């Protein structure tokens, strides 16, 4: 088969800047190279076909180039709506093959998270479990560290971290850290603290509550 | 106008088979090749094969011969793919897509998610995320729903049946010890909550469950 290789798996660029996404074929494929964009909801859209031809509703910012073995999709001036994963596709003849995709992120002005802490609900507690949630809202860049302290002591076990996709409108991220304990474990301690470390400050943003409600 | 509507998510045991559908509208079904594409996480995109519904001609990537079977029913304007001898490697999103004319894959289905597992379906437990009693106030408030211990994927969360979309943040699911969990949070004005019903709607297609959780202040 014809191996399609994309230059990089992820790319981050600022609004207004020129962006290039590269693709390479293991043999000469002439002009038979297509570019698709996939959104986080899984929707797939054809942007460029036959190396350089734009498709339906595709903005003039997009252009395509190709040598037969090396190809690129170029965005002249990056816009907010350009977020997604870009795949190349050769269709010389069966079997068709695809590049593995380049995920395009918007590079944004740095933004500090807004931090919220959520004690377990009475509903969960009465059923024997206890989850404590630390939520970090609307920050950039994506890289962020959450540290849990229970009665002053670090806990790493039973912690689950997850991020949103980059916000389609303002390019920020949000994330939650969930600490799972049993009710009995949870009732054996008083102080619950999450500390968020982000590049926007050298001092952690700290949120706590006491199980005593005081 | 051209639409490709694919069937819903499927959970299947190893060794069994699944048959998924792709219903076409807005064009003459029998005059275009319908292709199938596999998206497995960390495996990019993989072409499986295609069918021309007009004369039932098919082609396949060599590895899928005898593994995936492509059919079409003209009367139903529907293309089908049946994948047999299922393994965990068959867990993926499968797309149907139309080829031509003088363009490649111009129209795509929404994708069908296949989960191959011996694990049975488990509905989520939902718990409210409510600010603590001794929390600092302010013009806005952040509320949420914790969605725990479900299988298989996916779960969707909406707020107030979809009417609340602004300030919504739903993190990706995480897989742990065989089960999925996620959380969805919303920031609303302090005069909307606790003034109005704030509900999270949790849907889990595999268990056919449509759950609601009212977000209410803690017991004083
Ligand atoms: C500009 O480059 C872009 O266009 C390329 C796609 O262009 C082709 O699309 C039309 C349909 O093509 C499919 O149908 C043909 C016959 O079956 C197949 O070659 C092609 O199918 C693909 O090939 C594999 C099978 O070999 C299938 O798996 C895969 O789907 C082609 O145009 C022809 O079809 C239309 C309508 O039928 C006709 O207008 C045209 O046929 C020509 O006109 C005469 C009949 O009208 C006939 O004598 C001539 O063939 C077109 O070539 C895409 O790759 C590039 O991005």
């Amino acid at each position: 088969d014809i191996q399609m290789t994309q230059t990089t798996s992820s790319l981050s660029a600022s609004l207004g800047d020129r962006v290039t996404i590269g693709c390479r074929a293991s043999q000469d494929i002439g002009s038979y190279l297509n570019w698709y964009q996939q959104k986080p909801d899984g929707a797939v859209r054809l942007l460029i076909y036959y190396t350089s031809r734009l498709h339906s509703g595709v903005p003039s910012r997009f252009s395509g180039s190709g040598s037969g073995t090396h190809f690129s999709l170029t965005i002249s001036n990056l816009e907010q709506e350009d977020i997604g994963t870009y795949f190349c596709h050769q269709d010389t003849k069966p079997p068709y093959t695809f590049g593995s995709g380049t995920k395009l992120e918007i590079k944004r002005a740095d933004a500090a998270p807004t931090v919220s802490i959520f004690p377990p609900s009475s509903e969960q507690l009465t059923s024997g479990g206890a989850s404590v949630v630390c939520f970090l809202n609307n920050f950039y860049p994506k890289d962020i560290n959450v540290k849990w302290k229970i009665d002053g002591s670090e806990r790493q076990n039973g912690v689950l971290n997850s991020w949103t996709d980059q916000d389609s409108k303002d390019s920020t991220y949000s994330m939650s850290s969930t600490l799972t304990l049993t009710k009995d474990e949870y009732e054996r301690h008083n102080s619950y603290t999450c500390e968020a470390t982000h590049k926007t400050s050298t001092s952690p943003i700290v949120k706590s509550f006491n199980r005593n409600e005081c | 106008e051209v639409q490709l509507q694919q069937s819903g998510t499927v959970l299947a045991r190893p060794g069994t088979s699944v048959k998924m559908s792709c219903k076409a509208s807005g064009y003459s079904f029998t005059n275009y090749w319908m292709h199938w594409v596999k998206q497995r996480p960390g495996q990019g995109l993989e072409w499986i094969g295609s069918i021309y519904p007009g004369n039932s001609d098919t082609n396949y990537k060599q590895k899928f011969k005898g593994k995936a079977k492509l059919t079409a029913v003209t009367s139903a304007s529907t293309a089908y793919m049946e994948v047999n001898s299922l393994t965990n490697e068959d867990s993926a999103v499968y797309y149907c897509t139309r080829f031509g004319n003088y363009v490649p894959f111009a129209y795509w289905g929404q994708g069908t998610l296949v989960t191959v597992s011996a694990a049975t379906t488990t509905a989520p437990s939902v718990y409210p995320l409510v600010p603590g009693c001794s929390d600092t106030s302010g013009s806005s408030v952040t509320l949420g729903c914790l969605v725990k211990g479900y299988f298989p994927e996916p779960v969707t969360v909406k707020w107030n049946y979809g009417a609340l979309s602004s300030g919504v943040r739903t993190v990706s699911s995480v897989l742990q010890s065989g089960f999925y969990s996620l959380s969805s949070l919303v920031t609303v004005p302090s005069s909307t909550w606790p003034s109005q019903t704030v509900i999270c709607n949790v849907a889990h297609p595999a268990s056919k469950t449509e759950l609601i959780k009212r977000i209410e202040p803690r017991i004083p």
